[PDB]
């Protein structure tokens, strides 16, 4: 592998791979775009939402997620209040604007290298080979995700409560499922979640361990065992992430398909059946007419196919991480 | 040597710099504009790549990249047509009721009162009625909903994107070397076997698996919603078995040569499906299968990398005889060193093919509900005749450009090309004579007839009721083709076309196709066609044969392909260049094809098209007036132009008003052309001098000095507006007429 | 070797030999896993399961996996979980395949330590016996898994009374097993089949353990050739016989294939070749599942016999000279 390799426009985003400032800029931009999608299409679905006729078939894939969190619903998915959706749509849109401003800052205005900007790798600088600061980055990111899980626990315990399909109403959980004998029990009984306290207790156990994982990943450096097994290369850590997201996508797609509580069924179609032809896919049940395909069918299939292509991403980038150059493979 | 992929990497760096440098590509234009002639020259030379660079490799790369560009715009166009079909059409209504609903895929915006153009086209839809036959194409494809068109349109936009990328990539990033381009044997192999052979096999696949079943159910009167989706015929075999029992046999009969087991879905019926009045899908299926096999076999002729196969150079070199000296020796070098020699050939034969397509598509309407759509029939025939005629004249132009620029005496000494140059006086003198003979004994018969009719002497006319000129040979050929099924084509049920004979075939109330009887009016008009084609060839052939020199200008090749003259000396040498023969050939091509589409239009309306009574009596659109009227110019003026122009001139305040405006607009553009053709540069430059004086007087004289158009541009602008105006007039005429009566 | 014979280049080698075969295994498990879901999706509850083109789901249904009475098949979930398990096994085997090929070393001469560890040579008759040994032990265990499935892990479907039944009386006393050397392919009771696989298993582990501890006798070296092409030819011969026997069991045997999940009867017809055509001439399509599994494996067995011949003719020497100079003389 030559050191001064130059990539074409189509592989042009591989050029800032190492760098420092453009790495922040490119990812804060994706975050701004992700929040912009979350914010703007809230207003799209509010405008396109008809009160009458069940809101499975109207192509709503964002508002049902809010309605699942017991967010201006009422009884049997009647949906009384539209204002709370607009405010969330506005909040994610203003978060998009500030993230977008922060993105263009770090790319153009800010420095293109962080070697002498902040002071050290501990401050905000990062290097791919060094297993010390990238553990700190992983650490604080797990802390934020851990906190983000405890926000949902907050929304369950005190802040309105979540919608249940058991009695078809917004209910407040006041008995979270502790005793991880059931959590280990749910290693086989997953995707058959039939009570909200079990789900809340699940995210409590995820959260308190994710903070516990986070805090540990800052204070300690990986063992020579880790260095020997896993490769500390920007392409390698990308491949591990692509693998991690692929699994998450496939699992999420399955929960979306089979689970009837985490998606309360009345806001969607309800059942999804795994059929295989050329690929595996969750087609539809009761053949939703007057349009085609329920919101559940979209969330299940889209994330399954995305998960499959992210698996092809893992393979591609992982084969390039180990040291397979495809150029000399097509030459002989 | 061996055919192989060999390209230069990053030959031309991609940058907008040269986009900001108009005329960068020519050394003369690069210096910048001094006069307004520069602005014209920029556009005139833009795609003349031979003048950009001398390097044949760089020219070949430009041509290869430009083609990806032209494929991208054609794909954008075809995608647009299909998208407009998906979004802004009554296709789904037209499927439910082909005979009553009128195809429309262009909706006008309500502004300045132009919404009048959105006429009642049926299927509770308001839009411009389309005559492109897209609905009959999509029905033939087995498309039954708007979603299938949306998918096809998007697929097209992705293919157009890929074609753009390809063109950028294969020029800026990975440009093939001249070695690659000059593999004519490999190119012919791949283009015969894959492009045509596998394309035809692929299409046979689609016809056999998708089109034939879906069309068979639609012809059985099954509702469009009730018809299974095309993939259900593959996934559910039982549905396909019910329509075509031969599928029960599976693929074993194919491999064991028991091909009769497929006789139900691979037919040789002939004639037309009586429901739709189009060719049988099962005949079309077997055609494309048979074509595919012949092409895949054909494209194993030329030697590539394994010794087996012909070298085209050796074939050409071996074909010489006692009249033709060295024969076809040196022509391989002409066709592999000159792009103009290839463009000449390909324009001449693609142009000739497009005219064959025009004829074959009206007589053997291949699409369902085409034959009875008289508006579509007239328009696609006329369209493809015009495209054919332009391409043929292009062939002649680029043949002349080759002779001036790329012809080598050393390569072409005592070969067929060299020897035609040496008796070019004998060729052109004889062709001159046959043109005058045909002119007198074709047009002179019309003038004889006009005069006899005018003098009250109909018994003295050339007509069926007077002095007959029966086309006995064409009459004899019609009979042979009518007797073919059961006789010299035993396994044919009907004739290939009902035009040759058999019965009147009728769909709805209307005649799909019936026998086109030939008499004195058909003999006369055929000898007019022969005349007008021979005169066009005289002009174009004279252009190519005298491009390099003549008895008048010995060094004409030095003056080039496109020069206005060699001055008023030698009596005057105006329009001696090969370019000027193309200019004159365009008017004669226009004159020739005008009479071809007029012949078609009137003959079909008088003798073929019309309504059919329950008893079976055919009432034609113009009641068989062709036989007695089309034998005098007065009859053409009165019973064709005057009579059938009523619809276009009376179209104002209706949905056809646009054709009325196009009709006048086109008459105007045509007349405007006469300013350029009849006048000369000298007058206009002297007028511009006085206008420039007034701009100088008020200090608004432009730095880019105004010039009258070049002598050549004057002629180019002349013939452009003449053809545009003339053709557009007939276009507006044909539409307004046939969208009313047809 | 040319591109078309390009896979003969790593014939000897070491690492790519593991990689190429663990890949085929990953592909075989992927077929086993993914087409389970295909057949579940394509299975219609109505219409008997024989003509629905199902050649994988019937094998599961034979093991008494959510069947009920007379092959009614109430439960589809047990098929889905098996389909998922073989598919995840395919993913890990596929990952393990491309590891040993690309990431891992292309030779095991210095990797593992010795021929006993994981290295192999074709000429050396000591480690290839150890490889054969452990593979017979795995097959021996795989036979005792079916015995497990019979004895109290659900039980297997019988066509005698058309139900899922638990066997609790395996057929011992090999006087009947030697009796079944002529009475084979007419197995009508499941205890005889279970007792058969018990006798196969206990001898196959007994064969396995013997092949690892001992090296082949000079008699073996004198008779059989220790060449990669030769051992391939012996394997092609072994699979050909297995394929012909399996094809016969599929055709005639009525218990190991429970009849109602398939067509039921197959008659051996001969025209140009032998083939098991069909009985009752299955209409509304053509050919039952049994007809496919019988014929496909018979033809595969015949071509693998032509494989034995072809590779065995090259096994005696190299024969790449003897094919060309056959007529060049
Ligand atoms: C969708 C989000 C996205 C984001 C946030 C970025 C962000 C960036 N791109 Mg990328 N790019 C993208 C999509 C994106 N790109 C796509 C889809 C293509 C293919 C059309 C490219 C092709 C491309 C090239 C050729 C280059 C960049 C470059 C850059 C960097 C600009 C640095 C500079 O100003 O000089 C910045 C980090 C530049 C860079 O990486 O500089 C080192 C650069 O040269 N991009
Ligand atoms: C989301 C992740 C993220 C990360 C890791 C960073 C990291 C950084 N920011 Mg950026 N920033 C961000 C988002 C982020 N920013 C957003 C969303 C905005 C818009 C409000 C900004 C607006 C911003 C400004 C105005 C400045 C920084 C600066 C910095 C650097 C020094 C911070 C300090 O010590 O004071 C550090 C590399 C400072 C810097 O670049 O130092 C030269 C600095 O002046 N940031
Ligand atoms: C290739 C040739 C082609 C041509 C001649 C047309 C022509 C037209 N298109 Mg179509 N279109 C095409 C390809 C084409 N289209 C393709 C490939 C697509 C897919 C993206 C479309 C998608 C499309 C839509 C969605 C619409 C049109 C509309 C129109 C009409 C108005 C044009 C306009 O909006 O100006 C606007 C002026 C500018 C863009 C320049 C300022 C006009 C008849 C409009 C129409 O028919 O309205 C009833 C319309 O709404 N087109
Ligand atoms: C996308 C960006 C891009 C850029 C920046 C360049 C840049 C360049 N190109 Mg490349 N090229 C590209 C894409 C690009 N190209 C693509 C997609 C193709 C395939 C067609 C090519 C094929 C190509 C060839 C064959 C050649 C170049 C050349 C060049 C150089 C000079 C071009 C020039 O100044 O004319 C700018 C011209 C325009 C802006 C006009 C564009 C005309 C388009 C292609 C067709 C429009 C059709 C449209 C439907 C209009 C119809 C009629 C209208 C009335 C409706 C310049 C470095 C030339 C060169 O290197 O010479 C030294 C050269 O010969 N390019
Ligand atoms: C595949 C077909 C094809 C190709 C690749 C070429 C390629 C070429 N031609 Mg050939 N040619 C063709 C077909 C083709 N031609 C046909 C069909 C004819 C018969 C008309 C000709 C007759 C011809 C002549 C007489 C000449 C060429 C020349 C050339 C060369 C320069 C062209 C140029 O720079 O145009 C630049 C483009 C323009 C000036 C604009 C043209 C616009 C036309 C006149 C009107 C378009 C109207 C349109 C149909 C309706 C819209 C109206 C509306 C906008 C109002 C180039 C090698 C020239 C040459 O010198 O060869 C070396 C040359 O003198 N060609
Ligand atoms: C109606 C308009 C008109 C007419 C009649 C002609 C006639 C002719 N053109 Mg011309 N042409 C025209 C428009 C016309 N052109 C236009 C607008 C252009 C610009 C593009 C040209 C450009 C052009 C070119 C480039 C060429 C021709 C050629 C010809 C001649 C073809 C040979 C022939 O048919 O002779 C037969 C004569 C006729 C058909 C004319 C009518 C004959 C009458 C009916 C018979 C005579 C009656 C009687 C005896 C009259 C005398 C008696 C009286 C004195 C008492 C022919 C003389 C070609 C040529 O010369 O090749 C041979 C040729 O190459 N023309
Ligand atoms: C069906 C499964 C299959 C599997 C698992 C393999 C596996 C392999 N092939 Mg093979 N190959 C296959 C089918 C398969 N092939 C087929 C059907 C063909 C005919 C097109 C080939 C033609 C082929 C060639 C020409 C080469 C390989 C090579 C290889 C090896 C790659 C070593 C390297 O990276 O360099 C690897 C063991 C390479 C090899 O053997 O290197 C020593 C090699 O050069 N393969
Ligand atoms: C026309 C028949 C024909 O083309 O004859 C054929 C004859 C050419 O005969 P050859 O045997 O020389 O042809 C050999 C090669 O040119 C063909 O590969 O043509 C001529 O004599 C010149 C054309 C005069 C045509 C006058 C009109
Ligand atoms: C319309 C359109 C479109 C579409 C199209 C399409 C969709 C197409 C496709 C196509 C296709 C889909 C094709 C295919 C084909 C195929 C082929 C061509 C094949 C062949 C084969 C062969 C040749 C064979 C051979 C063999 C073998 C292999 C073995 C045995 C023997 C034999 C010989 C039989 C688009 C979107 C673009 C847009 C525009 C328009
Ligand atoms: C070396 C080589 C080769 C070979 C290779 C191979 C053959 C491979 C294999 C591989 C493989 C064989 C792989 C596999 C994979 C798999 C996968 C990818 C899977 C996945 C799965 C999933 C995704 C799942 C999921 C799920 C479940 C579990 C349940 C629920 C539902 C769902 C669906 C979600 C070749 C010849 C090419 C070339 C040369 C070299
Ligand atoms: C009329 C005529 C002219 C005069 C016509 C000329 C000079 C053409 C000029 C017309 C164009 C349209 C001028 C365009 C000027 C600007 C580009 C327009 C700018 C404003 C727009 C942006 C609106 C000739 O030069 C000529 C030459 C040889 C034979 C016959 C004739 C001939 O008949
Ligand atoms: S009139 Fe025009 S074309 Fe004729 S010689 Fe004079 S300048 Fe040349």
């Amino acid at each position: 592998d030559n050191p001064n390799i130059k990539y074409d426009w189509w592989a042009g985003n591989a050029r800032f791979a190492n760098l420092s400032g453009l790495f922040i800029g490119a990812h804060v931009a994706q975050a701004a775009l992700t929040t912009l999608w979350a914010g703007a299409f809230t207003w799209f679905e509010i405008s396109r939402y008809k009160p009458e006729i069940p809101m499975g078939e109207q192509g709503l894939i964002l508002l049902p997620h809010l309605a699942t969190l017991g967010f201006g619903v009422g009884v049997s998915g009647q949906v009384v209040n539209t204002y709370p959706y607009f405010v969330i749509g506005a909040l994610h849109l203003i978060s998009s604007a500030v993230l977008g401003a922060g993105a263009l800052f770090h790319t153009f205005k800010g420095p293109r290298n962080l070697k002498n900007t902040t002071g050290s790798a501990r401050k905000f600088h990062f290097e791919w080979n060094d297993p010390k600061q990238l553990g700190l980055i992983l650490g604080h990111h797990l802390l934020f995700l851990g906190m983000a899980a405890l926000l949902l626990v907050g929304k369950a315990m005190f802040w309105g409560g979540l919608y249940d399909a058991t009695t078809q109403v917004v209910r407040v959980v006041n008995h979270p499922t502790l005793n991880p004998f059931v959590i280990y029990g749910y290693q086989t009984h997953f995707a058959s979640v039939n009570n909200l306290e079990d789900l809340v207790g699940g995210h409590i156990y995820v959260g308190l361990i994710l903070i516990g994982g986070g805090i540990w990943h800052i204070v300690k450096e990986p063992l020579p065992w880790a260095k020997k097994l896993l490769i500390f290369s920007g392409e390698a850590i990308l491949s591990y992430s692509l693998g991690g997201i692929a699994l998450a996508g496939f699992v999420a797609a399955y929960f979306c398909a089979v689970n009837t509580l985490a998606y309360p069924v009345e806001f969607y179609g309800a059942p999804l059946e795994l059929k295989f032809g050329v690929t595996p896919y969750f087609a539809d049940t009761v053949k939703l007419a007057d349009g085609g395909y329920s919101a559940r069918a979209w969330l299940a299939n889209a994330h399954f196919f995305l998960a499959f292509f992210f698996l092809q991403g893992h393979l591609w980038h992982a084969l390039r991480a180990i040291g397979v150059d495809f150029r000399q493979i097509e030459k002989s | 040597k061996k055919a192989r992929v060999i390209v230069d990497k990053d030959p031309v760096p991609t940058s907008f710099e040269k986009w900001a440098q108009p005329g960068h590509f020519d050394r003369t234009l690069a210096r910048g504009p001094k006069t307004t002639t520069w602005i014209w020259n920029l556009h005139a030379l833009a795609h003349d790549f031979d003048t950009h660079t001398s390097d044949l490799e760089d020219i070949s790369r430009k041509i290869f990249a430009a083609h990806f560009g032209h494929l991208a715009v054609v794909t954008i166009w075809l995608s647009g047509m299909i998208f407009h079909g998906a979004k802004f059409s009554n296709y789904e209504a037209w499927l439910s009721d082909p005979l009553n609903v009128r195809p429309s895929a262009q909706v006008v915006w309500p502004i300045v009162g132009q919404d009048i153009l959105n006429g009642d086209v049926g299927g509770g839809f308001h839009g411009i009625q389309i005559t492109s036959g897209l609905f009959q194409v999509w029905r033939g494809w087995g498309i039954t909903n708007s979603f299938q068109l949306y998918c096809t349109a998007i697929g097209g936009l992705v293919l157009a994107g890929l074609f753009l990328f390809a063109g950028w990539f294969h020029y800026h990033k990975r440009a093939p070397k001249l070695e690659w381009f000059q593999n004519v044997e490999s190119m012919l192999n791949h283009h015969l076997q894959v492009l045509l052979g596998c394309g035809s096999l692929g299409w046979a696949g689609h016809l056999i698996h998708v089109s034939a079943p879906i069309n068979k159910l639609m012809d059985a009167g099954v509702a469009v919603k009730d018809i299974p989706l095309p993939h259900e015929f593959i996934l559910n075999k039982s549905l396909l078995i019910d329509l075509f029992p031969g599928f029960a046999a599976g693929l074993t009969p194919f491999f064991t040569l028991n091909w009769g087991q497929y006789a139900d879905f691979l037919t040789f019926k002939g004639g037309l499906n009586p429901v739709t009045g189009g060719l049988w899908m099962t005949d079309i299926a077997h055609h494309h299968l048979a074509i595919a096999v012949v092409f895949i076999i054909a494209g194993h002729q030329y030697r590539t990398n394994w010794g087996i196969g012909h070298s085209i150079k050796e074939i050409l070199e071996n074909h010489k005889g006692p009249f033709t000296g060295e024969g076809h020796k040196g022509l391989y070098e002409n066709l592999t060193t000159s792009w103009h020699a290839q463009l000449a050939t390909n324009l001449a034969f693609l142009g000739s093919l497009t005219i064959i397509i025009a004829h074959h598509m009206y007589a053997m309407p291949p699409y369902p509900y085409l034959a009875t759509d008289y508006a579509t029939q007239l328009c696609i025939f006329t369209h493809h005749i015009w495209i054919g005629g332009f391409l043929i004249v292009g062939g002649a132009a680029h043949a002349a450009i080759f002779m001036v620029r790329d012809y080598d005496p050393v390569v072409n000494q005592n070969n067929v090309l060299d020897r035609v140059i040496r008796h070019r006086d004998a060729i052109i003198s004889h062709l001159n004579w046959v043109c005058i003979f045909l002119g007198f004994h074709s047009f002179g018969l019309y003038i004889h007839n006009d005069t006899m009719r005018a003098l009250g002497r109909p018994q003295d006319m050339f007509s069926d009721t007077a002095i007959q000129l029966q086309p006995v040979f064409a009459q004899w050929v019609q009979n042979l083709h009518t007797l073919a099924p059961g006789g010299t084509a035993p396994n044919a049920l009907e004739p290939v076309s009902y035009a040759f004979g058999g019965g009147v075939l009728a769909v709805g109330g209307k005649v799909a196709m019936m026998p086109i009887a030939l008499g004195t009016a058909d003999f006369l008009i055929h000898h007019i066609h022969a005349f007008t084609i021979h005169v066009t060839v005289l002009i174009l052939l004279k252009g190519v044969l005298f491009a390099r020199s003549s008895r008048l200008i010995p060094d004409k090749a030095n003056l080039g392909f496109r020069f206005p003259c060699d001055g008023p000396g030698r009596g005057g040498t105006c329009q001696v260049s090969g370019w000027d023969h193309v200019f004159l050939g365009l008017f004669w091509m226009y004159n020739s094809l005008s009479i071809v589409i007029f012949h078609f239009s009137w003959k079909m309306q008088s003798d073929v098209w019309g309504t059919v009574d329950a008893a079976g009596n055919v009432s034609h659109i113009t009641g068989g007036n062709f036989a007695q009227s089309a034998i005098t110019i007065n009859g053409w003026l009165r019973d064709f132009l005057w009579a059938q122009a009523s619809q276009v001139i009376n179209s104002y305040g209706s949905a056809l008003s646009a054709y009325g405006l196009m009709f006048l607009g086109a008459h105007f553009v045509w007349a405007f052309s006469l300013m350029f053709l009849f006048s000369g540069r000298g007058y206009w430059q002297e007028l511009i001098e006085s206008i420039v004086w007034a701009h100088n007087k008020l200090k608004v004289a432009p730095a880019i000095q105004p010039r009258a158009l070049s002598i050549t541009q004057g002629r180019a602008v002349g013939v452009a507006h003449y053809l545009l105006g003339g053709i557009a007039t007939t276009w507006a005429f044909f539409h307004a007429h046939i969208l009313s009566v047809g």
